[PDB]
RNA sequence: AGCCAGGAUGUUGGCUUAGAAGCAGCCAUCAUUUAAAGAAAGCGUAAUAGCUCACUGGUCGAGUCGGCCUGCGCGGAAGA
């Protein structure tokens, strides 16, 4: 290790993953197992990559007092045990459901999805983000407006409407 | 996954399935017939080739027979036919033995396309970067 | 050819007759009906209840060279078999029994002689005890 | 120091009736329960015990850490109580308890009956285990010990009179 | 145990504390290494 | 210091190997996964093992570790 020399280092060099961070999430692993990196680090290879780190840095101490870099409500933001994540490449996406759709399942306490920067608040998760790419939600989602959107109703008064 | 219940790996070579003199009674007891890990084993074995090893887990539970699902072979064995000489250390590194470079079992480092802890495809390459040193074989690399 | 079933060397400190049961019927193939049943086993056995007789005769100590004397306790439920046998014992020997009325079978003369079912008896032959 | 400086706080109940150098602690259940001092100055005020050294004394500290932790588990003696609990190893072993005198059969020529102290008592939740809860930690701890040893674990069979927070080593013969 | 002039701790489970005027060594993992005097 | 977690994946490493898949063994100890994990500490394999150590995280929150120079004591230490 090493002292203020090292600190500093855990501090600035992952705190770049903060000034230029896409997305942001804050995750306790309490009782996690190697799967926990045979997880993120899986999904690294045939959908992901070395784009993105959760390095348990939760000393609080040095990381919640290492974030100079603008990201305020964080005074609170770093509560106990913690394991940050961030991502450099890519867009803003996916990565909250590779947690949302992981620890949902045992794996571990979530933090209960404490959120984290882009927009900057507090918690209660969102998935808007996620829909990304999967553009045949935009296409649909005009719910044919004429169509579909019609013969779903205005075409319902005769399977359920005729008494 | 979840972490252990049942599975090993014992074997010599895929030119013979399920040795009778080798492993014998030493292939599988608390669930493995030895007149049954051959009937699952050359189902798809004998869909590639015969001659190589080909380790496995064996998922047990208690429902006469088994189940398994094995994967991508040691690039350790594959220097006795895509390398050099039949054996391998023996003669570690006290004389330089055979001697594989750069381009040599490079594509032998492309096999192991979901089976490599490796993400960086150009970086999974440190990873065999040693499955044929254990005997001393500098790289003219 | 009909088997009857003697589980010896109650003397002795045994498996659960419970466990003793589907070792029989399970890896014989066979069923199992009891006749007797154990009440405690090794330096605690105190003898057996006959589930057919309804009632139990007392195990003595060291008597294998000649036959015991023949001392009976009537009721499952008489107040002298907790005396006995302390009621520690007599209440296993009722719970086990409501155990096994569970999970046995009665013994059929037929089912026997058509070697379906073997009546088992459990005892000591050094004790000479259930012979 | 440590655990004699950190207080010992006087939860909603217990009495705590320190007098000049005999303090006594009652509550919930328990008979009370107080034990003596010497080299250590207790304080009650407020909501707590603090615990101290006194001049002229090499046993401070030393003497009042140990005074802490007695009150400590005296509060919490009367409070919540202390658990127990033993099991029973190997065919032919059995507890009872038909009173407060606890029946054991361990494989002697003979039963074993064993008469519970004062402030002690048990159940056999099964013919093969005791609990005994009680407030007196030192006595618990005794009563165990001393069922246990009637009959303790031998190291190749496992057979014998265990806790629970055990270990049993066991190993195997010499090779033929 | 074994009573020895120089007791030392052999494991690392070998622990050494004096009951009475006497320096023993109490391991935990090896019965073996139980020694007294020293 | 407790207490709470993880300690794998290339790899069962090949090898005088009857069978060795870290450890009676030989020679080797390199590279990813990561906050950390050594082909590696110990128990012990028919052999995998199950299960625990270096090292990193969490909790707690003020001291903690071992050598050096000195003073006084302990064991070692059984007899007619």
């Amino acid at each position: 290790m090493a002292l203020n020399l090292q600190d500093k280092q855990a501090i600035v060099a992952e705190v770049s993953e903060v000034a230029k961070g896409a997305l942001s999430a804050v995750v306790a692993d309490s009782r996690g197992v190697t799967v926990d990196k045979m997880t993120e680090l899986r999904k690294a290879g045939r959908e992901a990559g070395v784009y993105m780190r959760v390095v348990r840095n939760t000393l609080l101490r040095r990381a919640v007092e290492g974030t100079p870099f603008e990201c305020l409500k964080d005074a609170f933001v770093g509560p106990t045990l913690i394991a940050y994540l961030m991502e450099h490449p890519g867009a803003a996406a996916r990565l909250f459901k590779e947690f949302a759709k992981a620890n949902a399942k045992f794996e571990v306490k979530a933090a209960a999805f404490e959120g984290e920067l882009i927009p900057a608040s507090q918690i209660d998760r969102l998935a808007t983000l996620p829909t990304y790419e999967e553009a045949i939600a935009r296409l649909m989602a005009t719910m044919k407006e004429a169509s579909a959107g019609k013969l779903v109703r205005t075409l319902a008064a005769v399977r359920e409407a005729k008494e | 996954a979840k972490k252990v219940q049942a599975y090993v790996k014992l074997q010599v070579a895929a030119g013979m399935a399920n040795p009778s003199p080798p492993v014998g009674p030493a292939l599988g007891q608390q669930g493995v017939n030895i007149m049954e890990f051959c009937k699952a084993f050359n189902a798809k074995t004998d869909s590639i080739e015969k001659g190589l090893p080909i380790p496995v887990v064996i998922t047990v539970y208690a429902d006469r027979s088994f189940t398994f699902v094995t994967k991508t072979p040691p690039a350790a064995v594959l220097l006795k036919k895509a390398a050099g000489i039949k054996s391998g250390s023996g003669k570690p590194n006290k004389d330089k033995v055979g001697k594989i470079s750069r381009a040599q079992l490079q594509e032998i480092a492309q096999t192991k396309a979901a089976d490599m802890t490796g993400a960086d495809i150009e970086a999974m390459t440190r990873s065999i970067e040693g499955t044929a040193r254990s005997m001393g074989l500098v790289v003219e690399d | 050819t009909p088997i009857l079933t003697f589980m010896n060397k109650l003397d002795r400190d045994i498996r659960d007759p419970m466990e003793l049961l589907d070792e029989v019927e399970n890896e014989l193939k066979i069923g199992c009906a009891p006749i007797t049943w154990p009440i405690g086993c090794g330096k605690l056995f105190k003898g057996v209840y006959h589930l057919y007789k309804d009632e139990t005769y007392l195990y003595q100590s060291g008597k294998g060279h000649t036959i015991q004397e023949v001392r009976i306790v009537k009721g499952l439920n008489n107040p002298d078999l907790d005396a006995a046998v302390g009621e520690d014992l007599a209440q296993q020997l009722r719970d086990e029994l409501e155990l096994v009325k569970g999970a046995s079978n009665e013994f059929d003369k037929e089912l026997f002689l058509a070697g379906e079912i073997t009546p088992v008896f459990f005892g000591t032959a050094l004790g000479n005890f259930g012979v | 120091s440590r655990v004699a400086k950190a207080p010992v706080v006087v939860p909603a109940g217990v009495d705590v009736k320190i007098n000049g150098q005999v303090i006594t602690i009652k509550g919930k259940n328990g008979e009370l329960t107080r034990t003596l001092n010497d080299a250590v100055e207790v304080k009650h005020a407020d909501n707590t015990l603090t615990f101290g050294p006194r001049d002229g004394y090499a046993d401070g500290w030393a003497q009042a850490g140990t005074a802490r932790a007695l009150l400590n588990s005296m509060v919490i003696g009367v409070t919540e109580g202390f658990t127990k609990k033993l099991q029973l190893v190997g065919v032919g072993y059995r507890a009872a308890v038909k009173g407060n005198v606890i029946n054991l059969s361990l494989g002697f020529s003979h039963p074993v009956d064993h008469q519970l102290p004062a402030g002690i008592t048990a159940e056999c939740p099964t013919q093969t285990e005791i609990v005994l809860k009680g407030a007196d930690k030192q006595v618990i701890g005794q009563v165990a010990a001393d069922l246990r040893a009637y009959r303790r674990p031998e190291p190749y069979k496992g057979k014998g009179v265990r806790y629970a927070d055990e270990v049993v080593r066991t190993k195997e013969a010499k090779k033929k | 145990m074994k009573v020895r002039a120089s007791v030392k701790k052999l494991c690392r489970n070998c622990k050494i504390v004096k009951r009475d005027g006497v320096i023993r060594v109490i391991c935990s993992a090896e019965p073996k290494h139980k020694q007294r005097q020293g």
